[PDB]
């Protein structure tokens, strides 16, 4: 094949032509992403039953649906929770690859034959089915500075002006609103109300009544009276459009004849659908737009969109409203595509230089220059036949590929010239001959690098879809540059090198050049000699080999390992937790605290404070909140003081003064869309109706006897939310009947008055909106209040509630938890310091085991994933070792010679693991991915000496010594300047800081420290390989 | 109080050795969450015996009352901790105790049909003709619920 | 015919269908499902104690192992070969009469007093200003 | 009485089954047992 | 039934039609609304 | 109508390039496959 296309080097050029073609178009229609899914395909179902308790969401609603989740394909598992504001949701997670379309469709078919089981009142609020992901492209805030707006005002403005349009423009896949648009809020008096002897129940009807569309018929409709001249639609009641029409609903009229309008009995006006949430953005309140991106859409050109939409919306705003930007993931797209074009860019300048430095002619340095870019592109096109999009993982596949590409330029090139100076061939000749040599091991050598990198494209679960985006860009890269070493170089090198003269290596030159050349040659001889004594000694170097092999695997287990670096994402989370009954107006105490403190003293670091009050992870409620701080630009954020780690440990300190509540910052995950990855995720499970009470007493067996063993268990603790005192109210049904005041009255005013009605909709300047009924807050707030509310009797006397009820406290769930159908407990923690999250695992169930009969447990989430996804590696590196050595058999027609190949693999390994041992990395995808580049670009050295020492002795009868020596002397120089270019290349990467640093310093440690030794080590271990292995056998 | 609300988790979880410390420095045992609750009271309500019997030696009021009116008898009453009650009523608790509903220790007991618990609060002189603001007695309770049992006790 | 489609486009057809039926059929739930009509396997559950009645047995099977079953992947369909429990209320005609009742009157009653509702909070959002007690309102819970 | 998904494989669904069934059993009250009366996959499994 | 054009737009139509964006291969959507409070939504996707 | 008239120009730029480029692989020239595509204005006005 490069005998084919060096006489035929338009073919060759036609075919490189063609894959920079597909490339380009690739390039310009490949989606662009921070990250491609990982996580498996999850679906919630979110439900909101007004007023309800966590045990009536749980027993009508989530047990319910629960149990109609059957027949849907390709389920892992189902968690639910159920909490004291009235919401459900239900998460269905599904077998990674699982098509997450047919996944909605098959919940959401279940869920509608549900529908028809569940509460009247969940039915009219409606049940939503959602793909679950934590992944935002970005988040807009929409606030207001000139105190003229409420957040319920700024939420109902986005809601009608804004929402609409982001969620038309170009690449925008899913749009929330953080709020709600207004409701009718009738806010009832029950002193008003028992005056004219009414209660929320007539409230109620006549909303129904007055605030209706009602259906009338036609004039002149068929079938009509013949003769008839006009057909026309008969309009009769339509919706209200205001608090005034809502305000003259009429209640009754009196027997004097005066009349009772609903605004007689309550306040009227546009307020929330919900009051929960209290957000704000440095003090203003806030409402936003958390924006997702649509499946293939470039993230870049969206973000853009985005931004142009919003600017063509400004002159439209209200007084004071303003767009605030506190979350944007764009940024680190637009900084990681940057990078990787600089690097290879740089990287082509790099090995431009060292061609130069050693085969000084510039027709040698432009055969690399074109046949790089070449692979790319076609790598490209590659990637968006596979259906990959860019993406930092697959970016960073192509950064690492680049020593290979490389490499393979350099062999073929300075192979050529060195058959011309030593031989005299012309280049033509020369071309053909230095094919013969070295075509055969190529071909070894892409079998060898596909059974190192392919294996990793077969991990399942989260841990596979990485591990596939860089196998596949590597593998396609090293498979496409095998082809160019095969077709284009071959073809270049024939017609584009010059001649030169048998024995001119350069030494008669004048000036840096002849100096270079002369110290070069003779350092050659210093090298070849060392080696000779090297081999007359081979005993100690099989010992120094040992203790390295020795030294790798001390240095590897101790190594911590995390599976992605933490990154400063210029962004990250303040927690708030108050004590059990606290409430709304404490936790903004709270929350202004922690505000106050990141804009007074992180005033050159925060941007922004994001206030969220009523929200957490681990549950909401009055006594929660969560603060998101967006910092100032990297840039503006000089060293390590000021970047998140350090913040939020200053931030944690600090809050730590704060009493009566709990208060700590930490940085995101580095995938926001999968979560924390570190430590375990245990699910205790009641497996034998026992109950709530006695789950958690199991739960607080196990945390007890989790924490008397600190040496293997961390940070052990429950992800819900404790039992809380509750007001128990006992309607008796005696009195009632005997006063003859009915149940659904009594129940009805209750829950209208105290918890809120959903009562039907209506239309505000032409957008359907909610009607809600509730009390006055004045009169909703404590136990005394109970007895002033009045229900009607038959006779029409008015009873107070204290007059049928009585009450108690007692304590109840404000959070029930399930899991796979059944009640359960989240307990979260971790492995101690230098234990795997295997020993910790294991110990977990053993505690477990000890645990009250009918309480079982499982494992879900990374923990689950570790459980399946993490007994394949064994198997699958040792189908790679024998694919490697089986090429090798294949290629050196030996089952013995393939060793002194394979025994190079310690002397990369050996320096990554120095290199990020030093500094303080963990063994995570980017330092494995770079060893295994290290490994390849090491095996391919030790591969090309090999071949070529066997050679000399197959062709030529040379002895085993004299060939390995020549061998040697010949691979010396394109392993120095494939070396020297890569190690130069990757110090950008080393060195980084800011924006991306974490992942770039990641790739590029591992690789310069790997390179360092695999250059040092290999060129005198590969021979000592090559003489033991050959005189063993 | 910083301690006192230390001592509230500590009896409510039923941290034994963690009570004893708070006692040894001072923690007010008179502390009330905000719905009226003592330590007591959470003592009683969880079954954790001990920690009733510290409290008391270390001056808790036993007669304690929420914010509706209910004390650490009625809820060992309710919730069937025989011991907890024995111990209550040696130290005085009133045993008829009405909360605001005119509910008694002894209603509750009857009401969930704890057999043992009512026989103790006879024997120290529950008065059985106690009506609560229904005009219901434990008697009216046990015949409601059916308890045959219970309604033979309280003749 | 790839069959995930081919029951969706029943489900919405049927779905056209479901409020022109009886609430008593909507109520019992109506199930749309891809599987053989015949079966692959018979799981059964025994007693070897005799310990368990049949209808004992079925309910332990109803309650603890039918559903997760039901989710298993590849499972098309399950047939419980007995029943759940539920709770019977056995009616007398002469009792009823006697007292100049209906099983209409016992319907209704159990709807009232056999009810789970939703009362709201005290101190609930929006507050007054000073508020310090929040806690959910426990009302009327399903009987058990 | 348990039938097959349109499509999918019987045995890996009995196998899938049975490993649900597995972890149920060690929950259940006394004497109960599971028995297996009737099940087609056996002969797939063994005749082949 | 029995709505006239405006309502079942301002009712149906808009709140449909504002829930389908970002949808695959989607060319363009369009939509009527009538006084026998019929709506039709027509979504036409790329050939493919 | 709006798209195909749109992508033309493309379509005979690419599909000219393309016999180009096989006619320089399959003769080994620069030189003959441009003598050939000179040829491609005398079919196309004759088609016009
Ligand atoms: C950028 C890549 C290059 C970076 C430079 C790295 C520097 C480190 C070089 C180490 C090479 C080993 O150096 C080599 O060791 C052997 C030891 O067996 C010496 O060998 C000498 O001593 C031994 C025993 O004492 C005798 O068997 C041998 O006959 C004698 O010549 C070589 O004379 C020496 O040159
Ligand atoms: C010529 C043959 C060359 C073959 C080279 C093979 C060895 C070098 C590759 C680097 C791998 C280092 O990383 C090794 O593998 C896994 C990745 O699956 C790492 O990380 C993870 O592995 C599995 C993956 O599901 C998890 O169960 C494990 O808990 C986790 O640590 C391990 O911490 C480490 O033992
Ligand atoms: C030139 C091409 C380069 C070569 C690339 C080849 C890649 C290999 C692809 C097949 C992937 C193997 O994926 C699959 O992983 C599971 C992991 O549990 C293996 O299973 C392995 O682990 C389990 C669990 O301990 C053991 O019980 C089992 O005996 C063992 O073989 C399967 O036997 C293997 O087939
Ligand atoms: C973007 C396309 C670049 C293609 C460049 C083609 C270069 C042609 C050189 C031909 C030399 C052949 C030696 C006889
Ligand atoms: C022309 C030289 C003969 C060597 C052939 C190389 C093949 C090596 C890889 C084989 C793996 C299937
Ligand atoms: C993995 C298989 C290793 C087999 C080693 C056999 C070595 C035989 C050498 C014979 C050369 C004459
Ligand atoms: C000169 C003989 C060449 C042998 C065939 C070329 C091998 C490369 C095919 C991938
Ligand atoms: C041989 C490479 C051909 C590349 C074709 C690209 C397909 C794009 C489809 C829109
Ligand atoms: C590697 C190709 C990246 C091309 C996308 C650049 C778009 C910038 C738009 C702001
Ligand atoms: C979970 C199995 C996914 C298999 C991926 C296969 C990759 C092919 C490598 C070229
Ligand atoms: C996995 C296949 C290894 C085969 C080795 C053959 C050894 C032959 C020794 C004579
Ligand atoms: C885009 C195709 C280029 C063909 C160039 C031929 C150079 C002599
Ligand atoms: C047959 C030789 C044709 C080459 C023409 C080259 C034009 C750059
Ligand atoms: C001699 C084989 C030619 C290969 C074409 C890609």
């Amino acid at each position: 094949m490069p005998n084919f296309f060096i006489d035929r080097p338009i073919f060759a050029w036609v075919i490189a032509i063609i894959i920079m073609l597909a490339g380009g178009l690739a390039i310009l229609k490949l989606p662009v992403a921070q990250y491609p899914t990982i996580a498996p395909p999850a679906v919630t179902i979110s439900a909101s039953y007004p007023g309800a308790d966590a045990k009536t969401v749980q027993d009508t609603v989530t047990q319910v649906i629960e149990q109609n989740m059957n027949g849907i394909d390709n389920l892992m598992y189902m968690s639910s929770n159920s909490d004291s504001t009235g919401t459900v949701q239900i998460t269905l997670t599904f077998e990674s690859g699982t098509d997450a379309d047919i996944a909605q469709v098959q919940v959401q078919n279940k869920l509608q034959l549900a529908m028809p089981l569940l509460p009247q009142e969940v039915q009219q609020q409606g049940v939503s089915v959602e793909k679950s992901s934590s992944s935002f492209l970005m988040v807009v805030g929409v606030i207001n500075t000139d105190g003229t707006m409420t957040q319920e005002d700024i939420s109902d403005y986005v809601a009608a002006n804004m929402k609409d349009a982001i969620s038309r423009t170009s690449g925008v896949g899913d749009v929330q609103l953080f709020g709600s648009q207004y409701a009718m809020r009738i806010w009832m008096n029950p002193n008003e109300l028992n005056k004219f002897q009414l209660t929320p129940v007539d409230v109620i009807t006549a909303i129904k009544a007055q605030n209706a569309q009602v259906a009338a018929g036609q004039l002149g409709g068929t079938p009509p009276v013949k003769g008839q001249q006009l057909n026309a639609s008969i309009i009769a009641q339509t919706r209200l459009t205001s608090t005034e029409e809502f305000g003259k609903i009429l209640l009754k009229v009196n027997q004097d004849g005066s009349r009772v309008l609903l605004r007689d009995v309550a306040k009227i006006e546009l307020g929330g659908e919900n009051y929960d949430i209290i957000a704000e953005f440095n003090g203003q309140p806030a409402s936003g737009l958390g924006i997702k991106l649509a499946t293939g859409a470039n993230a870049l050109d969206t973000a853009a969109a985005i931004r142009a939409e919003l600017a063509k919306m400004e002159p439209f705003f209200p007084s004071g409203l303003k767009i605030v930007y506190p979350y944007d993931t764009t940024p680190f797209v637009k900084i990681s595509i940057h990078e990787v074009v600089k690097t290879l860019v740089e990287a082509i300048i790099l090995v431009f230089l060292v061609m130069y430095l050693f085969l000084q002619n510039f027709r040698a340095t432009l055969i690399p220059t074109i046949a790089v870019p070449v692979v790319l592109l076609g790598t490209f096109a590659v990637l968006a036949a596979f259906g990959f999009s860019i993406n930092t993982l697959t970016m960073f596949g192509m950064v690492l590929a680049i020593g290979l590409l490389v490499d393979d330029a350099i062999v073929v090139v300075e192979n050529v010239e060195r058959v011309m100076a030593e031989e005299g061939l012309p280049p033509k000749e020369a071309t053909r001959k230095s094919m013969g040599q070295i075509q055969g091991a190529l071909v070894g050598i892409a079998m060898v690098l596909s059974a190192v990198f392919v294996p990793m494209a077969f991990f399942g679960g989260s841990t596979g879809a990485i591990y596939r985006q860089f196998s596949i860009t590597i593998v396609s890269a090293m498979a496409l540059s095998v082809l160019v070493a095969l077709i284009l170089t071959p073809a270049l090198c024939a017609t584009m090198l010059k001649p030169i003269a048998k024995g001119d290596h350069g030494e008669g030159k004048k000036g840096f050049f002849g100096w270079f050349n002369r110290m070069f040659e003779k350092s050659t001889h210093h090298y070849t000699d060392s080696v000779g004594g090297i081999l007359r000694s081979t005993g100690r170097y099989l010992v120094l080999y040992l203790i390295i092999v020795v030294g790798m695997a001390y240095l590897f287990v101790r190594l911590p390992s995390c599976f992605l670096p933490d990154e400063d994402q210029g962004v990250f989370m303040t927690m708030v937790q108050l004590p059990a009954g606290a409430t709304q107006e404490r936790t903004q105490k709270v929350l202004n605290e922690v505000t106050h403190y990141y804009l007074t003293k992180e005033k050159n670091n925060v941007e922004s404070v994001f206030a969220v009050n009523g929200f957490g992870f681990a549950g909401r409620g009055q006594n929660t909140g969560i603060a998101f701080v967006s910092l100032k630009d990297w840039a503006d954020r000089p060293g390590e003081e000021n970047k998140v780690e350090a913040i939020t440990m200053r931030a944690t300190r600090a809050f730590s003064q704060i009493k009566d509540a709990m208060v700590f910052a930490f940085n995101l995950p580095a995938i926001v869309e999968l979560g924390t990855a570190t430590g375990f995720d245990f699910e205790l499970i009641d497996q034998a109706g026992l109950g709530h009470e006695k789950l958690t007493q199991a739960r607080n067996q196990l945390l007890a006897e989790a924490a008397k063993h600190p040496d293997m268990l961390t940070s052990v603790r429950p992800n819900g939310l404790e039992d809380t005192p509750q007001f128990k109210i006992d309607i008796d049904q005696e009195k009632a009947q005997a006063l003859g005041v009915s149940i659904n009255d009594i129940n009805t005013t209750l829950g209208a008055a105290w918890g809120g009605s959903y009562v039907n909709d209506f239309i505000d300047r032409g957008r359907v909106k909610k009607v809600y009924v509730m009390s006055e807050a004045k009169y909703r707030m404590l136990p005394d209040d109970i007895g002033d509310w009045y229900v009607r009797a038959a006779d029409g006397q008015m009873v107070p509630f204290s007059a049928f009820s009585s009450s108690r406290w007692e304590y109840g769930s404000p959070r029930l938890e399930r899991y796979n159908g059944l009640p359960s407990m989240e307990i979260l923690g971790q492995a101690a310091p230098g234990k795997s999250c295997g020993e910790a695992m294991e110990l977990m169930e053993q505690l477990a085991s000890k645990l009250p009969t009918g309480v079982g447990y499982d494992w879900t989430g990374m923990s689950y994933q570790e459980r399946l996804s993490g007994n394949q590696a064994p198997s699958l590196y040792a189908i790679s070792l024998i694919v490697v050595f089986l090429c090798l058999a294949a290629l050196y027609e030996s089952w013995s010679i393939p060793f002194s190949v394979m025994l190079v693999v310690p002397l990369g390994v050996i320096g990554a693991l120095l290199a990020a041992t030093f500094r303080g990395l963990t063994n995570d995808v980017y330092f494995q991915v770079g060893l295994l580049t290290t490994i390849g670009l090491s095996a391919k050295n030790a591969i090309l000496i090999v071949e070529f020492a066997k050679d000399l002795m197959d062709k030529e009868g040379k002895g085993l010594i004299e060939a390995t020596l020549d061998a040697v002397r010949m691979r010396l120089r394109p392993i120095l300047m494939t070396s020297l270019a890569f190690i130069l290349g990757v110090m950008p990467l080393v060195i980084s800081t800011g924006a991306g640093s974490g992942a770039q310093n990641a790739v590029g440690t591992g690789v310069m420290g790997g390179m360092v030794t695999a250059t040092v080590l290999a060129i005198f271990f590969v021979p000592v390989f090559f003489v033991v292995v050959r005189r063993r056998f | 109080s910083d301690l006192g609300k230390k001592l509230l988790e500590a009896a409510r979880a039923g941290r034994d050795d963690e009570v004893r410390i708070l006692m040894a420095n001072g923690a007010d045992v008179n502390a009330a969450d905000v719905v009226g609750w003592t330590p007591l009271h959470l003592a009683a309500y969880w079954g954790h015996l001990e920690i009733v019997e510290v409290l008391l030696k270390n001056g808790a009021d036993v007669n304690a009352y929420d914010t509706l009116g209910s004390t650490p008898l009625h809820l060992a009453a309710h919730f069937g901790h025989l011991e907890i009650v024995e111990v209550l009523l040696k130290n005085g608790a009133d045993v008829n105790a009405k909360d605001d509903n005119g509910i008694t220790p002894l209603h509750l007991a009857a009401n969930r049909g704890h057999l043992e618990i009512v026989e103790v609060l006879l024997k120290y002189g529950a008065d059985v003709n106690a009506q609560d603001k229904f005009g219901k007695t434990a008697f009216d309770i046990s015949i409601n619920n059916g308890n045959e049992d219970l309604a033979e006790i309280l003749q």
